[PDB]
């Protein structure tokens, strides 16, 4: 596990791997707001 | 017990940093 | 005069919310196996 | 600046193919995104990650990754101190801030093209010249990377080697294959059973060796790449263009995914049983291992013994005499495993070894990968498609080979789409056929 | 290219639409969840809840083997306690 | 002579052949005609073939007892594996004929040759000024048979397991497929029947849409089809009037009005579909199988309450337990 | 007149045509798309068929299903007032009397619907050869899920509505039918798989032989909408497939209809095999080959090894597939092969 | 020592996600990232040296 | 045996020869415009 101090930072960790998907979304919130040119 | 806490935030953090922009008005 | 990208943003997470909440139940309802 | 009088916006990036600078800020918050996995991922991991537990039963694809460059781990595989990986993990983590930072920076911010706000970052893709010496860099850049394994090897502290005589344990390689007539062998080999091409590869020291000699090679055609230019015939055999580069890259990652596909199902030492599960062949073999070790104690003459087609029951031989293991098995009698090598003799498995120096720990290695074998379904129930639901499980083999066979495909895919789109290009029509000069109209027919 | 309807794009726009929305959506979910939770749905559609497929020690399933007095069949099932 | 080899690869690359032999053809023309010369011996002379390793031959051709339907190229032996096992590699023909040697002459020839087969439909593309990608779609029934022919066996670990050169013989690998992989239960495999299905539906679709709404230039008494000319400048039918019509069936936006946008959704969706079909059997081809939902939903006390998946199971089991009769010796079905 | 002005307000062009078949399309279609959707997550199918059928029992997506009544209930229609429901709601639903509520519906709804083709076509002045090509989804659910199970004992072993439902469907058919050894059905897939054939190639055809009608390179923007010359070179198309395959279209009129017929002839010839299959008249063995096997132990085809595969599919699965036949079959009677 | 690691690490947690936000639309907005290049100048310098702090302090919590 | 081994060698090797030299002789030279 996560070494004694840093498990409090046990649940933050858990959803870190997902971010990389979000700038994949991301991108499309940004050409959605800008009226997909 | 819920980390849904923080995916919440990360999540509309996303859009939040386009959607100042939409406020500021520039270069999207 | 609500802006387009923000409504479908705001359906489209909706929308990964309560799908993803049924993949949730399925490690955890009836339909577990447990 | 651009925007729909360029492309469609679902061909976005395609407006950045002349635009060096803002070109390069993609490629730095990419390359984040990659740091970024590998960090978070490995923290994700071994938040998860049970010491006293198989790393295959848990979901591991990078902790294990870490394990055979001989960190954290011991005699057989036994997970010692956590640390390194939490170092690894972390540190990329870190990296990936940087990273992200200057490609969003070179993508928002700074010079949306390189030429003018420097002459030496700034590229033209027919620039045959800067083309070959970008090239140049990155293939010393690999160069030195090849040799920072061989020494971590050598130096550092070695690599996990499953093949270690008091057996697996991490062991410092100070013998490197430096034989080219062996080292290139390996690519003179065929890809069929037996004869197993690059995946045949058997001992650290091949590997370590081989290394040193493409770290060497890579650098070598680097400083080449620097001091010259594409010759005669490579220039009239193939397409200059930004796109054609990116194909011929394309297409390279598509035969490596294929590769690193066979790399993961079939080797046993750089892939080790220990972090990973049992390879495909080595759990089949382990079944008949096993119920030969049983039904031999409960008095069964295993050599004599005749299965139902009159074959042998738990030994045959193979098409070219040697002993194998019988049933269905007979398919993997390919198969090399430190667990097994022992019962084989110089015509195959021995009928003495076998009746009599059966080890305990063999036994129990053939139950263990006997019931680990790389059978699952996509919601991880470890076993075949009829089994019940209990076993929560999927062998990391059956993961990476499934994923990187997917990936490796799409990218032929995507080498064939823009290698056909630059030849048109280029000849200039990838974009419909001119109404006035019809090539086909002025052509015979053949009716 | 337009027909009568009030274009779509507008309304989902219009402020007054989620004023109303706002309301009446999440009115409906919290409706059907009720409909659930409270264990209504059960009896509605006559579906057996965890505890309700079979009797203590019976095994048995409980088929319904004749279309006439299958009704009365039914309920007979119910009887002994499944 | 302008110089022999300059004038032979003026007409390799020629545009004036009946047939365009390609650079690509220069391989796929020979690879193919050997693949079909020795198949259409084999399908009809060809003598059993010990498949399973077991010394159990299995007759596939039609001289020795087989029709159409039933007859089949028995893959080689499972002793064999994956070993190459050219003839060369045969004490005798009679050896190589028993072990199932005209099986992998077969299927490497061809997956050869259907390869530059894709080859040549980019180069020919090319000589003529049109654009590529007619290849790119062409990559999905490729990728299937490459996945059928050898992605399978390399996973299985024996070309024993490939599918057969037959029909019969096709529908025991599906069947075997089903008890070993539940394939039917596997996401890819379904998008694959999407694509099937939507395929017949579109090309059904856009043909009957397209023929409804044709200009007309017959007589009452004429074939409809003659009012088309080859080598038209204008089109042959109103496409305003066919998206007039289908946007009424459903509703406006929901329907093409763009011929571009049209095609390229028709060929799309079937090639895509199919791209995953035949990922599908190479990701099965590693043993990630399809959903396994057996005894999922259990009661209050934790008895077991059967599903659909579970009645799949049972007929997955009886294909499952009665494959390869005599060909298994252990417990589990690792191979 | 009070019709003509009926009349005038229903084929009125609205942004949801109605149209005088809408009458009989809408409530049905809703009615049938309406019942699933509820039985898939409320009714069960634990009195009819042992099984839990809803997500309210916990069934997922793939799992759940609408599944066929009793076998008890025989071909009855099922209705909410019939002799078996007796008014009730709740029986009805536990009787399985959603199915043939969906079934009846959707069949009128698929009438209604091609009413709707029909109709539409007329008003627009276009030729119906879109009713004409909906026939072969009629013919299909007709034979399916009401002919065949006309023929059968009840309404039990017509298909259930649902995803996993179905494939029990197809797997029953090789065990029992031997499904794919029949003339009909390989039609079937030839025009399913030769129709999914047509529309990729022809597709990439038109797509990769177009004109250029713009500067840029997404070539989608530069389609006329309003006919004129042809956006894509036929001529061109022509020559290509004559040099790569031999044979080549020449007229667009002629390919357009041969994508119709081609899978519309599939689908047909599909459902005249299920026809057959009804009163059981399948095409599951071959005698000459039966003959042989009997009395050789050494002839072998992978036709032998398919029905081998059927008794195992038969033996294994009719116990819980058929609970109305109380079927009980000793470990000993089951066929097996060796080791598993 | 330990709170005193807590703080650090936690903090830099905070500040990244003022930084992640930040950054973009600074660069963005071209109505400065000149008085906002002072300020992403003391975000990016505090950043490494909390890391620093944290990477140093690690050795004497875990 | 062993001469039709060397036989199909000398065959493949000749096609294989045939397609490398092939693409090298100026092949994006050959289309319609543009080279
Ligand atoms: C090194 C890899 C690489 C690179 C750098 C490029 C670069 C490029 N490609 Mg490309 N391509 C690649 C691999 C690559 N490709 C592969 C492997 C394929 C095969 C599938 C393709 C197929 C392809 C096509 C068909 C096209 C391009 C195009 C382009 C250009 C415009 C970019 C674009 O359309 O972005 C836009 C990006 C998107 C619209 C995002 C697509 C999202 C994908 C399809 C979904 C991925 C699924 C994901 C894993 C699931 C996430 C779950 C979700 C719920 C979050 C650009 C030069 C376009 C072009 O102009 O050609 C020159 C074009 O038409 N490429
Ligand atoms: C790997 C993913 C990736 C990357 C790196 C890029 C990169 C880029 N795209 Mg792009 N794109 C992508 C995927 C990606 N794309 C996909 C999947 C699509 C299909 C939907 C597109 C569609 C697309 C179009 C249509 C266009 C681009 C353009 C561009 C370029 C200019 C960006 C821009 O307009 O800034 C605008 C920036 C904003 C509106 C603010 C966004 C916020 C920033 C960028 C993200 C912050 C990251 C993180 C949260 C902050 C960390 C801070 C921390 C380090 C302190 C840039 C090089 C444009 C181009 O050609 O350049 C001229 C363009 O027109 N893209
Ligand atoms: C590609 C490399 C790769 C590989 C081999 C793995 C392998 C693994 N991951 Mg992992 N992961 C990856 C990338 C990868 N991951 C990435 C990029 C992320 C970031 C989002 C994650 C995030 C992640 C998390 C958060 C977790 C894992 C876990 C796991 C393990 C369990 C697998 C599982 O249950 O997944 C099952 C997943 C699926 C069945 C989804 C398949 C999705 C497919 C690819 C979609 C294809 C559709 C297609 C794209 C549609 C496009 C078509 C359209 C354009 C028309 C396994 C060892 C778990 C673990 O370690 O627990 C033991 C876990 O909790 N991973
Ligand atoms: C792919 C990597 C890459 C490349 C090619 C460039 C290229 C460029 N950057 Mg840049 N940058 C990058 C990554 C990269 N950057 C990252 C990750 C960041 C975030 C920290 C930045 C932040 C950044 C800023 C803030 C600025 C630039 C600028 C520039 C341009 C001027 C050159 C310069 O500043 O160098 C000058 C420095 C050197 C020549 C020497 C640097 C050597 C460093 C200290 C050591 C690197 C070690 C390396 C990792 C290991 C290699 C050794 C190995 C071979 C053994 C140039 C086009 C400037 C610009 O836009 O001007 C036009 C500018 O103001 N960059
Ligand atoms: C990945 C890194 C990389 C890349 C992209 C390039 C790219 C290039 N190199 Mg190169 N090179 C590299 C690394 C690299 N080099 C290294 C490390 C060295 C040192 C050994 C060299 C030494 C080198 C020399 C000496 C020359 C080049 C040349 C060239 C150019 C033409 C290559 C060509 O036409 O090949 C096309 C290849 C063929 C037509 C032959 C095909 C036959 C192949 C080899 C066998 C079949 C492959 C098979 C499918 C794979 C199976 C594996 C096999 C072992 C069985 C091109 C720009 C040439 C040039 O223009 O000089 C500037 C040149 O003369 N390179
Ligand atoms: C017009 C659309 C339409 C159509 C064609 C149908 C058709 C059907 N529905 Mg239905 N339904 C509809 C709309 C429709 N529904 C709507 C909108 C609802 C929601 C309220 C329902 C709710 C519903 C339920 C709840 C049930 C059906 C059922 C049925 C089926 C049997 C009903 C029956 O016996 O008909 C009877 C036919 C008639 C009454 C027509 C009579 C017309 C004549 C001209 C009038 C004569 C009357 C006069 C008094 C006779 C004098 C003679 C004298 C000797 C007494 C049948 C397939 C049942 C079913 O599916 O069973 C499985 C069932 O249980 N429906
Ligand atoms: C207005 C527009 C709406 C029009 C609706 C038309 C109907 C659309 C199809 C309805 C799909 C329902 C799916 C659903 O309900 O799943 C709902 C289920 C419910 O989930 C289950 O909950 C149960 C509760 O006990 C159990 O816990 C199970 O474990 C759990 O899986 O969710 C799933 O897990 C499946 C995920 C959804 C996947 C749907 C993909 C459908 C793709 C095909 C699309 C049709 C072509
Ligand atoms: C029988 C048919 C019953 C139809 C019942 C009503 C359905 C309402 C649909 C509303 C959607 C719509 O209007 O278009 C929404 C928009 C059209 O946008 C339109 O813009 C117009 C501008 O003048 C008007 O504003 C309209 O109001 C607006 O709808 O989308 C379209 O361009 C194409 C939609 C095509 C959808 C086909 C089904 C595919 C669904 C995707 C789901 C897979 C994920
Ligand atoms: C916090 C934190 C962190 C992280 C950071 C980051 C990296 C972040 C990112 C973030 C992000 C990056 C986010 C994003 C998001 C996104 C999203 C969320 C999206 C969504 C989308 C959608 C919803 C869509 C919609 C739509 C549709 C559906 C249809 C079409 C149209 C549109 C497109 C509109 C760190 C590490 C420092 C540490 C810890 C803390
Ligand atoms: C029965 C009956 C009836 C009827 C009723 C009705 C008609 C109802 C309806 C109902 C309904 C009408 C319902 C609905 C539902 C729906 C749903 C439930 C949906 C869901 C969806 C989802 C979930 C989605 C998903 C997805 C997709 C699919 C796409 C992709 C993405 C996503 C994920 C989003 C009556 C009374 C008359 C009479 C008696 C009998
Ligand atoms: C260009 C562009 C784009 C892209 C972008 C990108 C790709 C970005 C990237 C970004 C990135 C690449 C970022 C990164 C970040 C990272 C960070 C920010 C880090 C953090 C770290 C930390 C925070 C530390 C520490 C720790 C530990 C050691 C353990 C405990 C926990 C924690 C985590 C605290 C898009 C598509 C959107 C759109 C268009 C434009
Ligand atoms: Mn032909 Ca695939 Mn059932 Mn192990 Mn043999
Ligand atoms: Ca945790
Ligand atoms: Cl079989
Ligand atoms: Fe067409």
């Amino acid at each position: 596990k996560l070494p004694e101090a840093y498990a409090i930072f046990d649940p933050l960790v858990d959803v870190l791997p997902v971010i990389p998907v979000l700038f994949l979304a991301l991108a499309f919130v940004w050409q959605a707001a800008v009226g997909f040119r | 017990i819920a980390q849904l806490t923080m995916i919440a935030m990360i999540g509309i953090a996303g859009p939040m940093i386009i959607f100042l922009l939409a406020v500021r008005r520039g270069n999207l | 005069r609500i802006p387009l990208w923000i409504v479908a943003t705001v359906a489209g997470m909706g929308v990964i919310v309560i799908v993803g909440l049924f993949f949730y139940g399925a490690y955890a309802g009836l339909g577990s196996s447990l | 600046d651009q925007e729909s009088s360029g492309f469609a916006w679902w061909a976005g990036n395609a407006r950045l193919i002349n635009l060096s600078g803002k070109l390069l800020g993609a490629h730095v918050a990419h390359a984040g995104l990659i740091v970024f996995w590998a960090g978070a991922m490995t923290l994700f991991e071994l938040a998860h990650f049970i010491p006293e537990k198989p790393m295959y039963e848990q979901g591991l694809i990078l902790i294990p990754h870490i394990a055979t460059l001989g960190w954290g781990v011991g005699p057989g595989g036994e997970v010692v101190d956590t640390f390194p990986f939490f170092v690894v993990g972390v540190v990329h983590l870190i990296s990936s801030a940087v990273l992200g930072f200057g490609g969003v920076y070179h993508a928002i911010r700074g010079p949306e093209t390189l030429e003018e706000y420097s002459s030496f970052f700034g590229y033209d893709w027919k620039d045959k010249n800067k083309m070959t010496t970008i090239l140049g860099f990155h293939l010393i850049v690999l160069g030195i990377g090849a040799l920072l394994l061989v020494a971590k090897a050598m130096f550092f502290g070695g690599l996990y080697d499953t093949w270690a005589p008091g057996g697996g344990d991490v062991r410092v390689i100070t013998n490197p294959t430096l034989d080219p007539r062996v080292i290139f062998g390996y690519l003179l080999k065929s890809p069929f059973g037996g004869e197993g091409w690059i995946v045949s590869v058997n001992n650290l020291e091949d590997v370590v060796g081989g290394h040193i000699w493409i770290g060497l090679i890579c650098i070598a055609g680097g400083i080449w790449h620097i001091l010259t230019t594409p010759f005669g015939w490579a220039r009239r055999a193939f397409i200059w263009s930004g796109e054609a580069y990116l194909s011929y890259s394309l297409g390279a990652l598509s035969m490596m995914g294929f590769i690193a596909t066979c790399f993961v199902w079939f080797n046993n030492t750089v892939y080790p049983s220990e972090f990973y599960g049992p390879t495909g062949p080595e759990a089949s073999q382990a079944q008949a291992m096993t119920f030969l070790i049983r039904d031999q104690k409960l008095g069964a003459n295993v050599g004599s013994a005749q299965g139902p087609t009159g074959l042998g029951k738990y030994l045959m031989r193979s098409p070219t005499g040697e002993i194998i293991f019988g049933g269905e098995t007979m398919r993997f009698w390919d198969f090399r495993g430190p667990w097994l090598e022992p019962l084989r003799g110089p015509n195959g498995l021995d009928l003495n070894k076998i009746k009599n120096d059966i080890q305990p720990w063999q036994e129990r290695r053939a139950a263990e990968y006997m019931t680990h074998a790389p059978l699952g379904s996509l919601n991880s129930v470890g076993g075949v498609a009829t089994e019940i639901n209990s076993v929560n499980f999927v062998s990391p083999r059956s993961w990476l080979a499934t994923s990187h066979f997917v990936l490796a495909f799409f990218f032929l895919v995507g080498h064939l789409w823009h290698a056909g789109r630059a030849r048109a290009a280029a000849a200039g029509f990838e974009k419909g056929i001119d109404r006035e000069s019809e090539p086909v109209l002025s052509m015979p027919s053949l009716d | 290219g337009t027909t009568g309807e009030r274009p779509f794009s507008d309304i989902i726009t219009s402020v007054r639409y989620w004023v109303i929305h706002s309301i009446t959506i999440p009115a409906l979910f919290i409706a059907g969840w009720l409909f659930v939770s409270t264990g209504l749905a059960y009896d509605v559609f006559g579906t057996p809840r965890p505890d309700s497929y079979y009797a203590q020690e019976q095994r048995s399933i409980p088929l319904v083997t004749d279309r006439f007095e299958a009704k009365q069949q039914v309920e007979t099932f119910l009887e002994q306690l499944k | 002579s302008a110089n022999l080899w300059e004038r032979f690869c003026n007409w390799v690359t020629s545009t004036d052949n009946r047939l365009y032999v390609g650079w690509f053809g220069v391989i796929m023309i020979p690879t193919l005609l050997a693949a079909t010369i020795c198949f259409v011996i084999a399908f009809i002379a060809a003598p059993p073939v010990d498949i399973d390793g077991i010394r159990e031959p299995v007759s596939g051709s039609l001289l020795y007892g087989n029709n159409i339907i039933t007859g089949a190229v028995v893959p080689s032996s499972n002793a064999i594996g994956l070993h190459f096992y050219p003839i060369w590699e045969a004490a005798s023909l009679d050896e190589w004929l028993y072990n199932g040697g005209p099986y992998q002459l077969i299927i490497f020839h061809f997956l050869l040759g259907a390869s530059c087969y894709m080859g040549r439909q980019w180069e020919l593309s090319y000589r003529l000024g049109m654009r590529p990608w007619i290849c790119v779609a062409y990559s999905a029934p490729l990728a299937s048979a490459f996945a059928v022919f050898l992605i399978y066996p390399i996973g299985q670990g024996s070309f024993s397991d490939g599918m057969p050169l037959g029909i019969s013989g096709t529908f025991n690998f599906m069947i075997v497929f089903q008890a070993e992989h539940n394939i039917l239960m596997h996401p890819f495999h379904q998008l694959g029947v999407a694509g099937v299905f939507g395929g017949a539906l579109f090309c059904a679709m856009h043909g009957s849409l397209v023929t409804s709404s044709l200009i007309r230039e017959t007589t009452e008494t004429e074939s409809a089809n003659y009012g088309y000319k080859f080598g038209q400048e204008e089109e042959t039918y109103n496409i305003v009037a066919a998206h007039g019509y289908f946007g009424r069936l459903i509703f406006q936006y929901a329907s093409f009005n763009n011929s571009r946008s049209l095609h390229f959704f028709l060929a799309a969706w079937p090639v895509v579909g199919v791209w995953f079909t035949a990922l599908g059997i190479s990701t099965m081809a590693f043993n990630l199988n399809g959903f396994n939902f057996n005894h999922s939903v259990i009661d209050a006390k934790g008895n077991v309450i059967n599903t659909w998946a579970d009645i799949i199971n049972r007929a997955n089991l009886g294909m499952e337990v009665m494959h390869e009769r005599n060909a298994h010796n252990f417990p589990l079905d690792l191979a | 007149g009070w019709f003509d002005i009926l009349d005038d307000w229903l084929k009125r062009d609205r942004f949801v045509f109605v149209g005088w078949s809408g009458i009989l399309l809408f409530p049905c279609a809703y009615l049938a798309l309406g019942g699933w959707l509820t039985g898939t997550t409320f009714v069960t199918s634990w009195y009819t068929h042992g099984l839990a059928s809803s997500y309210l029992e916990g069934c997922n997506f793939l799992t759940v299903a609408v599944s066929t009544p009793a076998n008890s209930m025989g071909h009855s229609l099922l209705l909410l007032w019939g002799p078996e429901a007796q008014g009730d709601f709740t029986r009805w639903c536990q009787l399985g009397g959603l199915w043939t509520f969906i079934a009846l519906h959707g069949a009128f709804g698929l009438i209604g619907f091609m009413l709707r083709q029909f109709e539409i076509a007329r008003l627009v002045g276009v030729r119906p050869y879109n009713a004409i090509a909906f026939s072969a989804p009629i013919a299909v659910f007709v034979s399916v899920f009401l002919i065949y199970p006309l023929g059968q004992s009840s309404w039990f072993f017509a298909p259930s509505f649902g995803v996993a439902a179905i494939f029990r469907f197809l797997l029953f058919f090789q065990g029992f039918h031997n499904w794919t050894l029949n003339p009909f059905h390989m039609m079937g897939v030839a025009g399913v798989l030769g129709g999914a054939l047509l529309c990729a190639i022809h597709g990439a055809t038109v797509e990769n032989t177009l004109f250029q009608d713009g500067e840029g390179a997404s070539t989608f923007r530069a389609f006329n909408p309003t006919q004129a010359e042809e956006t894509y070179s036929m001529v061109t198309a022509n020559r290509f497939w004559s040099q790569i395959f031999g044979i080549a279209f020449s007229n667009k009129r002629w390919l357009h209809f041969f994508m119709l017929f081609v899978p519309v002839t599939g689908l047909w010839m599909s459902a005249i095999g299920v026809v057959g299959l009804a009163l059981n008249l399948r095409s599951y063995d071959f005698i000459s080959q039966e003959i042989r096997a009997a009395e050789d132990p050494e002839f072998e085809t992978f036709y032998t090894k398919n029905l081998l595969l059927n008794e195992g599919i038969r033996a294994w699965m009719a116990p819980q597939d058929q609970p109305h036949e109380n079927f009980v079959f000793p470990e000993e009677v089951l066929p097996r092969g060796n080791a598993l | 020592m330990t709170i005193l690691f807590q703080l650090a690490l936690a903090a830099l947690v905070i500040l990244s996600f003022v930084m992640v936000i930040g950054v973009p639309v600074a660069y963005a907005s071209p109505q400065d990232w000149d008085r906002s290049k002072q300020l992403i100048f003391l975000g990016s310098g505090l950043w490494i040296a909390l890391v620093l702090v944290v990477g140093v302090l690690n050795f004497f919590v875990v | 045996m062993e001469t039709l081994k060397i036989t199909v060698y000398i065959v493949v090797t000749f096609f294989v020869l045939l397609f490398v030299f092939g693409f090298l002789s100026g092949d994006p030279a050959r289309n319609p415009k543009r080279k």
